[PDB]
Parts: structure tokens; C-alpha cells; sequence
């Protein structure tokens, strides 16, 4: 079992766009040096969330066919996926990119940022759940593309156009599960389990934003 | 509306 040359080409474009992300030194240094107070911890999180929006747009722009979509549909997809894409990238950075000590300090900062356990608990439950699947880089990149190119987001005018871009990605992901995990037929079902779990963050994030009187004007406009 | 996303998308 192998990917077709067309599938290999689609995957390469996705992987290339995904591998561009790299946490800048200034943010990493802040996690280490800043005072351990609710306001300093929250500011670090806000900067990370803001930087992710820029990272998300750059990744999305290079997804095959994205630039062929109507301008308003490009905006609707970005707005619709911003929270889910953020948590998925977070799961990867917490479980793979940051060193043990830095991730331990970032978790300490997240847990002492003035954010309620109602939102912190499902967040860390999700990271552990993603960690269990021992996802490859190809799995992270494809899952991110599938999340972004979701045809059922609100305010999309040409859904059929989005469906034509999403279906080949789901096909590639299922085929990689059959190639790399043939002894584990439930592997693709497990990856799907993460897509639905990611959707639950849309509510948790919306409630968290309405709870502010901490107030970050820029992020509130992107997430509505 | 969506002024930041519009700018990032054009850049
Ligand atoms: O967004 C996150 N990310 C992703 C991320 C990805 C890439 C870049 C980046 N920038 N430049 N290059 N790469 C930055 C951040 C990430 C990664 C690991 C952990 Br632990 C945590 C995070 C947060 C999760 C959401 N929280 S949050 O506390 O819920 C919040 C506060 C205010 C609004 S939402 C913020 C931090």
C-alpha cells in the first residue's frame, strides 16, 4: 500500500507549510524569565495566542486550493477554525516541541493565569488524549488542514468548493493509517475522536471570553 | 469587519 503521486504531492505541500512554524526565542525566554504573577502569566498566553493567529494564516494560505476560494469564504474558514487550530497546535507544542522544564513552567503559568479550572481541565485532558495517539508530524499537519478546511463552518457561501478540498485530505489521512498502522484498524477512528473533542473548545473559549471585564480587545474581534 | 484577518491574508 502506497500513496499515489498526486496524494504524495498534496501531502508534501501540507507538510512543507506545517514545518515552517517555529516558536520565536523572545516568547520562549518570557516563559523562563517573567515574574510568576497572574497578570504576567496571562500576558505571555495572550502573546502566544496572538502569534498563533499569524502562524495559522500563513499555514492556511499555502494549503492547496485555499487561494482558489472566494475571499469571504477564506475569511469564514479562518474565523471558524482559529480556536480549534490553536488547541491542536498547542497539543503538539506541549507534548513535542517544548523541553520538559519549559513545558512544566508553561503549565505552571497556564494554571496560575487567572483562568478558571472549567477551561484548564478539558485543555490538559485534551493534551494527554492527543499524547496517547503518538501522532506523527504528517498526522498533525493533515489534521490541522482538515480542521481548517471544514465545509460546515458558519457563513461559507460555496460549501461544495470547501468539500472538494477537504475530502482528498481525509482520503490521504485514512491511507496513511492503513500503511503505517495496519495492525491497528481503529487508528483512523481515534484521529476522528480528536476532531469532535476539538469542537468542544469553541464553547469553552466563547464562555471564557464573555467572562472578562485580562480584557484583550484584539483577540475578542478575531474569535467574536 | 475582520480587518486583521483581511490584512494577514493579503500579506
Ligand atoms: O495559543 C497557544 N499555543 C499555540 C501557539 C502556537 C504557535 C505560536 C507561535 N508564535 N510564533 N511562532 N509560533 C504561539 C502559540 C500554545 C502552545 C502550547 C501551550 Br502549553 C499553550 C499554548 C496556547 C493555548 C491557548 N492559550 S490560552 O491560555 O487558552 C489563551 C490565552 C488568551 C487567549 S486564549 C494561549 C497559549
Amino acid at each position: 500500500m502506497e500513496l499515489t503521486p498526486d496524494q504524495q504531492t498534496l501531502l508534501h505541500f501540507i507538510m512543507d507549510s506545517y514545518n515552517k512554524q517555529r516558536m520565536p526565542q523572545e516568547i520562549t525566554n518570557k516563559i523562563l524569565k517573567e515574574a510568576f504573577s497572574a497578570e504576567e502569566n496571562f500576558l505571555i498566553l495572550t502573546e502566544m495566542a496572538t502569534n498563533h493567529v499569524q502562524v495559522l494564516v500563513e499555514f492556511t494560505k499555502k494549503l492547496p486550493g485555499f487561494q482558489t476560494l472566494d475571499h469571504e469564504d477564506q475569511i469564514a474558514l479562518l474565523k471558524g477554525s482559529a480556536v480549534e487550530a490553536m488547541f491542536l497546535r498547542s497539543a503538539e507544542i506541549f507534548n513535542k516541541k517544548l523541553p520538559s522544564g519549559h513545558s512544566d513552567l508553561l503549565e505552571a503559568r497556564i494554571r496560575n493565569s487567572g483562568i478558571s479550572d472549567e477551561y484548564i481541565t478539558p485543555m490538559f485532558s485534551f493534551y494527554k488524549s492527543i499524547g496517547e495517539l503518538k501522532m506523527t508530524q504528517e498526522e498533525y499537519a493533515l489534521l490541522t488542514a482538515i480542521v481548517i478546511l471544514s465545509p460546515d463552518r458558519q457563513y461559507i457561501k460555496d460549501r461544495e468548493a470547501v468539500e472538494k478540498l477537504q475530502e482528498p485530505l481525509l482520503d490521504v489521512l485514512q491511507k496513511l493509517c492503513k500503511i503505517h498502522q495496519p495492525e491497528n484498524p481503529q487508528h483512523f477512528a481515534c484521529l476522528l475522536g480528536r476532531l469532535t473533542e476539538l469542537r468542544t473548545f469553541n464553547h469553552h473559549h466563547a464562555e471564557m471570553l464573555m467572562s472578562w471585564r485580562k480584557f484583550t480587545p484584539l483577540l475578542c474581534e478575531i474569535w467574536d | 469587519d475582520h480587518q486583521l484577518l483581511r490584512y494577514l491574508l493579503d500579506k
